[PDB]
């Protein structure tokens, strides 16, 4: 029961610690790399909540993909993809990047990024508004506070 | 009828520029399965290569005999350079079965196939 | 039977073929691959699990457009089971932990689990359910391990009899346990034969298995199909490796015992080409050096 | 010591070593097109593997021309 | 026709028409037609054997400077002999006028590389060599430029679909990425739109 405690209240603290900040690495092909930059704008804060634009993939946190996957670019977006640390978390950006969007009925373009990589948030929107992308920020911190990793350890 | 030709006279020309390819291929191989970190024996390689060579083996028109010895030219360019990816070497193997025969029974229990 | 359960044009990728798969496990190895195939097949995969979202979710993108789908379960109750088997055309039993836990030792894990799930699953009134376990499991002395799988094979054939009892040899692949294992080292010699069979032609024979009739009932079993020397596997890994929880129940495993059984058939009488150790094997040695 | 039959020997057994033509069945009137059943594509594979064991650039125009192992290694006694 | 008409400038018309008449009465050898549109552009229509000399002519003789060059398209037509449309447009600095040079050519018969007069047009011929297949002889670098170079086909023919042949997914079976046949998930519903009953009287072409 103690022991429970325990691992419960240290599960919650390192939970915590991963929802702290949470710098991404910006992929970013098309518009919604503009987007990006428009959300790390003075008018809507990355840094107000420990995310920092960071290209250095080997200590990035999670990863936003935005822009148009094509055919050319697939093989080193999980390239790009597999070179990361792994508690991993990907946000899709974008009507391109989460069901192909407007470039759906054509070569060249892979639909979506289902076909890529696994993907936790999908916020959609063309280009989605900052403020939207935000808040699926926000809703991704909530789903790092539910995961119960350590107290399934316990269990285990 | 006098159409312009591309490079050569007839299909004997053709046949020294493909074989010259087929060389070119031939002695291109071990190179690229040393390079890539490859999963396929050299012989089984150079056999669907070959294979690849057997499979248009119906064309007589020169210029569409040279043409294919300028694409399989500039394929050959770009893979002796790094351009090309680990993909699309497994690209030009196809082991990812669909192994969808020609028996008339197993086209009729997965049909609609004329 | 209602209609959108027939196969659907050509196969594969939401080219709709027939089966519902629920299985049972499928976080781990054998499981992913075989969740991989029906994907590659396009067919509806119910997994539940027990563990984190994340290991399910980089299972995930493998499914195609909700094709997948994700519940859960625990290790004692039947309800959540039974949930799980609602609507289920064909179920497989893909568990076990190679090693006691402070909640879950080799008891009532292959005692209560596959008693539990074939007696929801026959009430359920499913077809084509597929137990796996190892090969030669078999009563006798120094195995827990295989004596709980023996009891269990023994249960799955007393309750829900109309199953598939199943047995492959040391299997081997991108995440094997005892290839990482012969290469997570500092280690005996002694005499002992044994055969590895490679796992993908195991999971299509698995499939086909599942997606055929007339292999209801029928044990089966599968062949490494060179068959040779411990000692001669344990130099090969080391040459091809290129550098001239393990407990005493792991060791005695992958030690003792090791032989063939000409009852049940193997991999070819199924309609399956198997595929020998050396090609894949230079594939997966990787991990040499800098 | 650039003897005719050494190198018509080493020709022997890298014909030996190749295995796509089964079997052996060589000769000096072998003229081994459609008396022996090789295609050209095969024709020119030897021709390269010769070339690669000890020859110079060999251009394909007088290589393709040899059609004849006895010619081959009149051929390389030619050149070299 | 006074208010909401584009109006059209009547001088640039007989302008146009004085030195297109110009062009043709001087290089007989190749040009075929000249033909102004009422929206006053001029358009030359050029066989394919004149295309180095009408653009040394055409880059130079100071009575036409024309240094800028804009596309170089391909349309691709079919029911022709010549199939597609190599479509220079040149543009004069000193001048300001637009001409569109339309060589015609077909599948395989090829044409010269403007590259030797004209350095802009490098990247334009490799990708309408990549895109459609019209063979460019004497030009030093023909790659694939705005394609996969595992994928093959000149998308952009009117014989190619829509949707490729290849689709791209992950499989951790051999742990890569692979390329399927196509699966679409949707039909891409094809709308019959063109209703009857001739919209433009003036434009009909005369029956058999
Ligand atoms: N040497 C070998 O590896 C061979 C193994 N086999 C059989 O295959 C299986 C092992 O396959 P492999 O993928 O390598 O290993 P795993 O242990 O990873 O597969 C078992 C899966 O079931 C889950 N599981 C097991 N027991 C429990 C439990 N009590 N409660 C909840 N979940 C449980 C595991 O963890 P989680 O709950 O976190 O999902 C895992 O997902 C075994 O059943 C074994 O009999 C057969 C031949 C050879
Ligand atoms: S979703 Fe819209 S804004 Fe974003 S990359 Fe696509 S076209 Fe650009």
């Amino acid at each position: 029961s103690r022991g429970e405690y325990v691992v419960a209240k240290l599960d919650d603290l390192i939970n915590w610690a991963r929802r702290s900040s949470l710098w991404p690495m910006t992929f970013g092909l098309a518009c919604c790399a503009v987007e990006m930059m428009h959300m790390a704008a003075p008018r809507y804060d990355m840094d107000r909540f420990g995310v920092v634009f960071r290209a250095s993939p080997r200590q990035s946190d999670v990863m936003i993909v935005a822009g148009t996957l094509t055919n050319k670019m697939a093989p080193a977006l999980r390239k790009v993809y597999d070179q990361m640390p792994e508690p991993r978390y990907v946000v899709s950006m974008g009507s391109c990047a989460n069901g192909g969007g407007y470039y759906h009925y054509s070569y060249s373009v892979v639909r979506g990024c289902d076909r890529i990589v696994p993907v936790d948030i999908y916020v959609p929107g063309c280009p989605p508004t900052a403020e939207a992308l935000l808040y699926g920020i926000l809703q991704l911190q909530k789903k790092i506070k539910r995961e119960k990793r350590l107290r399934i350890w316990y269990r285990r | 009828t006098s159409v312009k030709p591309i490079f050569s006279r007839d299909m004997n020309e053709a046949k020294r520029r493909v074989r010259e390819l087929y060389r070119a291929w031939y002695r291109e191989v071990p190179n690229t399965v040393h390079l890539f970190q490859l999963d396929i024996s050299v012989k089984q390689g150079r056999d669907k290569v070959r294979e690849m060579f057997k499979k248009n083996a119906h064309v007589t028109d020169p210029r569409v005999v040279d043409l294919l010895v300028i694409k399989g030219k500039m394929e050959l360019e770009e893979t002796i350079n790094v351009w090309k990816q680990r993909t699309h070497v497994m690209r030009f193997f196809h082991e990812t079965e669909a192994p969808r025969p020609k028996d008339f029974l197993s086209k009729f229990y997965v049909g609609h196939d004329p | 039977l209602h209609h959108a359960v027939i196969p659907h044009g050509k196969g594969g990728r939401s080219s709709v073929s027939g089966i519902v798969a629920t299985v049972f496990g499928a976080t781990g190895f054998l499981g992913r691959y075989l969740v991989n195939h029906l994907g590659r097949m396009g067919s509806q995969v119910i997994v539940p699990y027990r563990c984190e979202p994340y290991d399910t979710m980089h299972l995930r993108p493998m499914g195609d457009l909700g094709q997948i789908i994700f519940m859960d379960w625990n290790g004692r109750d039947k309800d959540s089971i039974r949930r799980a088997v609602e609507h289920s055309n064909v179920v497989i039993n893909l568990v076990g932990r190679e090693w006691e836990t402070k909640n879950f030792d080799f008891e009532d894990v292959f005692v209560k689990i596959p008693q539990a799930i074939a007696q929801v699953s026959k009430e359920a009134g499913v077809e084509k359910f597929i137990h796996i376990s190892h090969l030669n499991a078999d009563i006798k002395s120094s195995s827990k391990y295989l004596r709980n799988k023996a009891v269990g094979e023994k249960e799955v054939r007393e309750t829900f009899p109309e199953a598939t009892i199943i047995k492959p040899a040391d299997i081997f692949g991108r995440e094997d346990r005892f290839l990482n294992y012969f290469a997570n080292i500092r280690s005996l010699g002694k005499k002992t034969v044994k055969q590895p069979v490679y796992i993908v032609d195991v999971t299509k024979g698995i499939i086909n298995a599942i997606k055929d009739p007339d292999a209801r009932g029928k044990t089966f079993a599968f062949v490494g199909p060179n068959r040779y020397l411990l000692f001669d596997l344990v130099q090969y890994v080391f040459a091809v490796a290129h550098r001239p929880w393990t407990t005493r129940d792991k060791v005695e495993r992958i030690h003792t015992t090791d032989r063939t059984l000409p009852h049940l058939p193997g991999l070819e009488d199924l309609g399956v080409q198997a595929t020998p150790l050396e090609l894949k094997a230079i594939e997966v040695l990787r991990r040499h050096r800098t | 010591p650039l003897t005719l039959e050494g190198i018509k020997d080493r020709v022997l057994y890298v014909l030996k070593l190749y295995d796509k033509i089964d079997p052996e069945k060589l000769s000096v009137n072998s003229h081994f097109m459609k008396d022996l059943g090789l295609d050209s594509l095969d024709q020119v594979e030897i021709i390269m593997a010769m070339e690669d064991e000890f020859g110079f650039e060999i251009p394909d125009i007088d290589a393709e021309k040899l059609m004849c192992p006895q010619e081959i290694v009149d051929y390389i006694a030619d050149k070299k | 026709t006074r208010p909401t008409v584009r109006p059209r400038n009547d001088v640039a018309h007989k302008q146009l028409s004085a030195f297109g008449e110009y062009v043709a009465e001087i290089l007989p050898k190749y040009v075929q037609q000249v033909q102004v549109s009422c929206f006053s552009e001029l358009e030359i229509c050029i066989h394919p054997d004149g295309v180095i000399p009408v653009l040394t002519f055409l880059r130079d003789h100071s009575n036409a400077q024309f240094k800028s060059l804009a596309d170089l398209t391909a349309v691709d037509i079919p029911t022709r002999q010549n199939r597609f449309e190599i479509v220079y447009n040149l543009l004069s600095l000193r001048f300001n006028s637009r001409i569109r040079v339309k060589t015609y050519t077909d599948e395989l018969t090829p044409v010269e590389s403007s590259v030797s007069v004209y350095k802009a047009a490098n990247w334009y011929e490799r990708e309408i060599w990549d895109m459609f297949g019209v063979f460019f002889a004497n030009h030093p670098d023909l790659r694939r430029i705005l394609t996969d170079y595992g994928f093959e086909g000149h998308p952009f023919r009117k014989d190619f679909p829509l949707s490729g042949y290849v689709e791209l997914r992950y499989d951790d079976e051999v742990k890569r990425v692979v390329a399927e046949p196509v699966e679409l998930a949707q039909e891409f519903r094809k709308f019959d739109l063109n209703s009857p009953w001739e919209a433009f009287p003036a434009y009909r072409q005369p029956p058999e």
